[PDB]
């Protein structure tokens, strides 16, 4: 004769708590995470091409450190630098490192191309115990240490115009010795001096005489500039001691390249989004696993933990 | 919630409901059942999976950047490099937290809001044939077999068929 | 929408109502008609353009600035000054992102609101005299010539001059 | 019958449009407005903002006074415009942070030049070149000062200039680089000249560099540019035994809204609060898409190139 | 608001109420009273109070940052300094903007829902006993004592007992 | 016989009106202040340890300068620069003064050790009346001015290993004199020249005669230069001229420590965060009283009010 007809709705036992705008926590009957908080813990070798430092800094495979030799010529989407790499060549200071550092890593290659300078009346390929190569002394592969011709150490005046279509990065150097002995011995002159300069722009760098700590029995050191040359400009190398000269230069490219510093495994799989952790999946918004990322990549946030509600309030039959 | 239906004028959920969000339960002179409401199901897990495809999978590819971790100190550039760093990853969390925030409260009431759209096309469904005894049930004032529970369910209930004995019913002694 | 009636249990909207965004359709004995409901249509306009001019012309001067393109590498200051700019651009691009969902979604959800109220604002007027059909339409038990009508729909209606009527028809 | 159906309802649009939510990626309304932003007409309005267009000159050789910017002496900008057709043709030289002077003095939006009467003792004054004709004869920059010997003598100068003024000055100068030391000895007879000039608080000292550079309008020497601010009741002191390049004076140093911009947009008469490269754009809406470079009261940059605001409901028509 | 109860249906609010945020005022045959509501009042206050903690009190700490004033003009580092604190503050600016402006919108709207929820579940326990003027108040169509509206007020009264009283009275002219 | 019974809600004779997302003001029974605009005046000298620089920047309290001798081996949370500060020694510049301000800022303390640098063959502990301590002439305290001995200045080649387990900090610098007469009277050599090394680093400065302004009756400066020796690195100083030698090593700390201008005056009180203006609580979220802030502190915006409606609509009889 009558009946009776409840609405209603589900609940679950094992509920989520989350957060709203009212509420601190308050119960869901399920959510999601948003937060990406764990690694495989290794660096996978597609899409992007990695390419490991192994014992080498991206600076010392730049300049050509012997033991850096696998690196002549080699390109990268990512470069990796390890944290057991090591110099072992003539010891060395870049002023402004990072940005050298940072341009070569983002040009994303270090294809060298050896261009013919004629270095009249002084002695080339300079070498240093410090710097072995095979049993014998050595140097910087893409480095040309000149020293004294006999008496003599003329005004060396070298000019190389930019006649290609891209920008041509000249790495260089200057040479600072630990004694006014050496200096006369290797340049002749008391006070050497460099200057290389484009159309629109120049250095000059004078040496300083003094000692060093010691680094592979040597207090004296060598100081690594660049000079960016433009199409149509012309590259002009002038010094009358010193210089530590370039054997050409490194082609430029503009592109997705970047440098990482990391001790994960490299390893054989697919992801976007790599950190120094290993990579990570983005199937997720934000992440918390490193502030340092390359690829398609989470936001990096501060929590731990961000749940999405997926379903309503769970209200527990009770 | 804002509609007061879930957490609200209905007490409590139903763990025994495991085939459907939203649902009926009824008793009748053939005995008692429990059937879930697909239609209303579907609206709360499409506004849903709607709300989820926004927020998920949507990425910035970023390559070369600056360096965020230092081993010596520098002093004015690092202190900047720091600053910048660390102002982004504050409006990041910020944007993190705000956005769960409202997209639950938000996912709290919508769900609400379906419950309370299903009460009411039932109580539309029902006219003069029903009344409303405030737990989320109805009273319906007539002989109703399981077809005509089912007719209810499925939204075909023609009122006028019981209407004279209904309102016999609800309005004596 | 979260009231329900917008794409809910009013079917659809008229492309035939010209003259507002919210009213009444009736057919009585004097025959058929529509007239809009402007007090409903100007709850929301109103809110609408509130919230427009909240959002527009509200703009930021700045004049001097830092550098944003560069013709040579430099690097590290450059790259710094890149990824300040990156940065600034991706965070207000994310505020306009979210702005515009949040508003819309809310100018939907208060419009489903309005056309409610002016549904629940007729119901209460006519009390007993009328049962709803639920699709947007009333039955009203009593004849209820224009003017009848249009004391519901500027809110005059007296129910208890129709009720005798109207509780004679409804209950038999 | 006897009974009367009345129906509630909204409206609707045949031509609705559709706009993004929390819950839709796209979703049908009956009217939306589009909130950013994304053409220009091309053109730079030369109101309300002073425009100053440098046309064949860069601000710096404008400040150094390059024969060809002498028009700009004196002049004032909200916004300088630079033009990717200027050219240099004075004095070959560079600027260490050539990007600095160029804000500072963008920023200040004035090249007001006072000339005040250093006295250069033992020196011969106003040194020219062919590489900076002014007329048909040589030239050289119009605020320098190109100090060489004088008989066979180049003394140790050491001259001074307190700011007594309420504002700061602005001094620009510089230091010459000689191709060879026969060049170097023959201007300023010192082997080796120093230019090192001094506030009660800093200092700078430059040592010239000789060698070759590459050929620029007949010249392998070159000029570099320094500067320096000298506060109220500060006092500079310029000390040089070779190579100086003085100054003849000094920049007032104003603040305010004033700036620069790199573009080849022409100039045109309009109103317009808000510049970008591409030209004017106007700011009614509160995002834009042209540039994010910009000028004046201008909408927030973004990625995006359309957002529309929903000012309608639901679109929901009943025909098919 | 979005429920059109308070600043809607109910004309106006209540000065002579300052024991509560909803209430009831009657009058029966034993005269006139007023009376707050205090599970209301309270779902109101809990759920601003829950807002209000989730605003207030969170800072984050900070120690060693950029320098943001300067003696002198030196170019393109101060100019980026500057830069990179201006675009924080705008972002900051915008964000507690927005936020107030949300947070505001919504507490109108919940504090509206409430009255609402109260009138609904008001509605409800009535029953057939009562009908609505439209203006927030019920004619209950029975002698109702102070007992009687307590009843209501505190949720439990019986409709059953009053039911033949109040349906003879509404159906009857 | 029947009964009425409304349902209602309450209202206030004073209300507060608000921002909503449709409404630029509309009013609620109450709201409340977002940010905090207001300040004591005062720097509370709690939780945070403060020291009030007084009449010493954090750089002559570094170097020594004798008025500032108060704070050798002194350490902070939040070291407060007065802007009647002063420095009353030789006349000074520090190329890149913001990086050393900043970096010892930081770090925290000016806790200094000093150590046995051997200096063959040059007269040491050098002063001048521009540097009075008590009556006679003095010189920065963590400093040591190198002169000649006798006829000869010879080539110093001095080293110094760190064999601990931290970070030194090494300041030093070099003489710039106004004349070659005053040169070749201190140092012999017509030329003097700094060389300060470390394995992985170098800096060389030459010395530039000629006159600056008078300050403190001089003419000529010092340039103060700084150096970090890494754990397992080693320190060389070498100089035939113009060397103003360190005396030892200051000790780097990592931590809260930072730097701030302020004249406000210090107060017993307890406050979290700390503004150039004074200490202000840190109830609100946001804060309209300074961008320069220290501690657990609002985030700075631009508005100077907002109001969160912490009521109802208000709706008057
Ligand atoms: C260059 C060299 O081998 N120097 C030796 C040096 O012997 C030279 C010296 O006797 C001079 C005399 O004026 O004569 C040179 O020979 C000339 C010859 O007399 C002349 O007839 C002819 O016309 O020209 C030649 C060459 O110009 C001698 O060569 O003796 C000193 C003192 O005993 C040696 O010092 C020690 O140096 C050690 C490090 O050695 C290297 C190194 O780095 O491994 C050897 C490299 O061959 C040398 N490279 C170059 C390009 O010169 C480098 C280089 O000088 C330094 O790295 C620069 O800083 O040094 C180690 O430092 C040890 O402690 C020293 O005692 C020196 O090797
Ligand atoms: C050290 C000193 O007292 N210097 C006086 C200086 O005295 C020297 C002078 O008479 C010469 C003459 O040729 O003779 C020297 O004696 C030598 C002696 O003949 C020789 O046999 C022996 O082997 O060597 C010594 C030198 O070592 C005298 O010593 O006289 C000049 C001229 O009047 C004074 O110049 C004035 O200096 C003023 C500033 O004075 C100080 C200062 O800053 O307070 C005094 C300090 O004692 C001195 N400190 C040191 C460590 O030398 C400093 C310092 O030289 C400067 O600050 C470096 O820039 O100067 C002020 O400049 C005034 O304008 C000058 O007239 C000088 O003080
Ligand atoms: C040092 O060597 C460099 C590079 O090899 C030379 O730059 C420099 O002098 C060269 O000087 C000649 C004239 O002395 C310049 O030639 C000019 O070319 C013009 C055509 O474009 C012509 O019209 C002029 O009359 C000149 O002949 C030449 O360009 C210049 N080379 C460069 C690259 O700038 C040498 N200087 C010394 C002192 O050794
Ligand atoms: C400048 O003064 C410094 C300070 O002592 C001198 O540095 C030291 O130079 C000697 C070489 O004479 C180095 O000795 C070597 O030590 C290694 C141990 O690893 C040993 O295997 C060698 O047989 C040799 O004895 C010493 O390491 C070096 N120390 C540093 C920190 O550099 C420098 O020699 C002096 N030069 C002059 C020109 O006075
Ligand atoms: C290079 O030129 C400068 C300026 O022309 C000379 O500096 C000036 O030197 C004189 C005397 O040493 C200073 O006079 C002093 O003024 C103070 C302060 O009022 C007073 O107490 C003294 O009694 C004396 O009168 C003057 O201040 C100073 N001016 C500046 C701007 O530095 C400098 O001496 C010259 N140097 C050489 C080596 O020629
Ligand atoms: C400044 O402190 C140094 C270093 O001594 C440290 O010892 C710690 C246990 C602690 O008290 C800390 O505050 C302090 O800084 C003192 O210099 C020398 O320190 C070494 C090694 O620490 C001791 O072997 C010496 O005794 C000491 N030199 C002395 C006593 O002359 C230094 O004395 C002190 N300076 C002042 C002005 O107090
Ligand atoms: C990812 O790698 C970083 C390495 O820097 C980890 O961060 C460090 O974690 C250790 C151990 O918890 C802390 O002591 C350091 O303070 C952290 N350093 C920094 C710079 O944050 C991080 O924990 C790793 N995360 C994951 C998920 O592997
Ligand atoms: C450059 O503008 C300034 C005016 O701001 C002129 O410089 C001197 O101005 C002072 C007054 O401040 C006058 O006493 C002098 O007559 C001006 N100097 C000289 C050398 O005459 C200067 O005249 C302006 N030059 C030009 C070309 O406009
Ligand atoms: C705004 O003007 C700028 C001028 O740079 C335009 O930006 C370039 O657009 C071209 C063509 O699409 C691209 O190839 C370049 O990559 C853009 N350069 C930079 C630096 O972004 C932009 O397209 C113009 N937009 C409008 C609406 O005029
Ligand atoms: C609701 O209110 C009613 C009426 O005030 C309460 O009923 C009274 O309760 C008191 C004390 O228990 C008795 O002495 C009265 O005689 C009761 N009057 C009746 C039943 O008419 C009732 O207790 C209240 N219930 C709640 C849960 O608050
Ligand atoms: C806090 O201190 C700063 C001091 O810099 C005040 O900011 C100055 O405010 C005045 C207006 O009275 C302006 O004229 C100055 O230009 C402002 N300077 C800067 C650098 O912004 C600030 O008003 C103080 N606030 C409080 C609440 O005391
Ligand atoms: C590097 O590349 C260039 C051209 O790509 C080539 O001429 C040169 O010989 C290469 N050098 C080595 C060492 O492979
Ligand atoms: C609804 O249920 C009734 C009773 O079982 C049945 O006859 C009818 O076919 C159903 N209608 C629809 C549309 O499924
Ligand atoms: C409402 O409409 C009726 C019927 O046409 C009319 O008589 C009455 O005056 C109207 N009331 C108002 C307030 O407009
Ligand atoms: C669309 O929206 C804008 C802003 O409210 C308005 O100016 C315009 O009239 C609207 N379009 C239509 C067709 O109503
Ligand atoms: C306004 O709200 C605050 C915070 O909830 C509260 O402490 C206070 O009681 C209210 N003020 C008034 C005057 O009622």
């Amino acid at each position: 004769s009558t009946a009776t007809l409840c609405l209603g709705h589900h609940a679950v036992p094992n509920g989520t708590l989350v957060k709203t705008i009212t509420d601190d926590q308050i119960e869901v009957t399920n959510a999601t995470e948003l937060v990406q908080s764990s690694s495989t813990g290794k660096i996978c070798n597609n899409p992007h091409r990695i390419l490991d430092g192994i014992d080498c800094t991206l600076i010392d495979a730049l300049l050509g450190d012997p033991h850096c030799d696998v690196f002549q010529n080699e390109t990268w989407d990512l470069f990796v630098e390890r944290s057991k790499a090591f110099s072992n060549c003539y010891p060395y200071d870049v002023p402004d490192y990072a940005s050298l550092r940072s341009l070569v890593a983002s040009s994303g290659t270090l294809e060298f191309i050896t261009e013919g300078f004629t270095w009249t009346g002084v002695t080339q390929n300079g070498g240093s115990n410090a710097c072995k190569r095979g049993p014998g002394s050595g140097f910087f592969s893409r480095l040309n240490w000149l020293t004294k011709s006999g008496s003599t150490y003329p005004v060396l005046n070298v000019t190389m115009p930019n006649n290609d279509n891209f920008d041509k990065l000249y790495i260089w150097g200057i040479h600072h010795p630990s004694t006014n002995q050496e200096q006369t011995s290797l340049y002749v002159q008391a006070s050497g001096r460099v200057t290389v300069s484009t159309r629109r722009s120049q250095q000059t760098i004078i040496p300083n005489i003094g000692s060093r700590p010691w680094v592979r029995g040597l207090s004296s050191r060598i100081s690594i500039y660049w000079t960016i040359v433009k199409p149509g400009d012309v590259l002009v190398i002038n010094s009358n001691g010193n210089l530590i000269a370039p054997r050409g230069y490194f082609k430029m490219r503009t592109g997705k390249s970047s440098i990482m510093r990391s001790d994960a495994p490299i390893d054989t799989c697919i992801s976007e989004c790599i950190t120094p952790n290993g990579s990570i999946p983005n199937d997720k918004p934000f992440q918390n696993v490193n502030k340092i990322t390359y690829g398609a990549c989470p936001k990096y946030v501060k929590q731990n933990t961000l749940k999405l509600a997926t379903g309503m309030r769970n209200v527990p039959e009770k | 919630g804002l509609f007061g239906a879930i957490a609200g004028f209905i007490e409590n959920g139903w763990e025994g409901m495991i085939d459907g969000w939203y649902g009926f339960r009824h008793q009748n002179s053939e005995g008692t059942g429990q059937a879930a409401d697909l239609k209303s199901t579907q609206a709360a897990i499409d506004q849903i999976n709607g709300k989820l495809n926004r927020v998920i999978e949507k990425t910035n590819e970023k390559f070369h950047q600056i360096e965020k971790e230092f081993s010596e100190v520098e002093g004015r550039i690092q202190d900047l490099e720091k600053y910048v760093e660390d102002t982004k990853i504050d409006l990041w969390s910020y944007n993190a937290e705000l956005l769960v925030a409202l997209e639950n409260q938000h996912t709290i009431d919508l769900t609400d809001s379906e419950m309370n759209k299903l009460f009411e096309k039932t109580r539309r469904q029902l006219r003069e044939n029903a009344e409303e005894m405030g737990n989320g049930c109805f009273k319906i004032y007539h002989k109703c077999d399981n077809a005509c529970i089912e007719s209810i369910r499925n939204g075909t209930y023609d009122h006028d068929v019981y209407r004279d004995e209904a309102l016999n019913n609800r309005f004596q002694i």
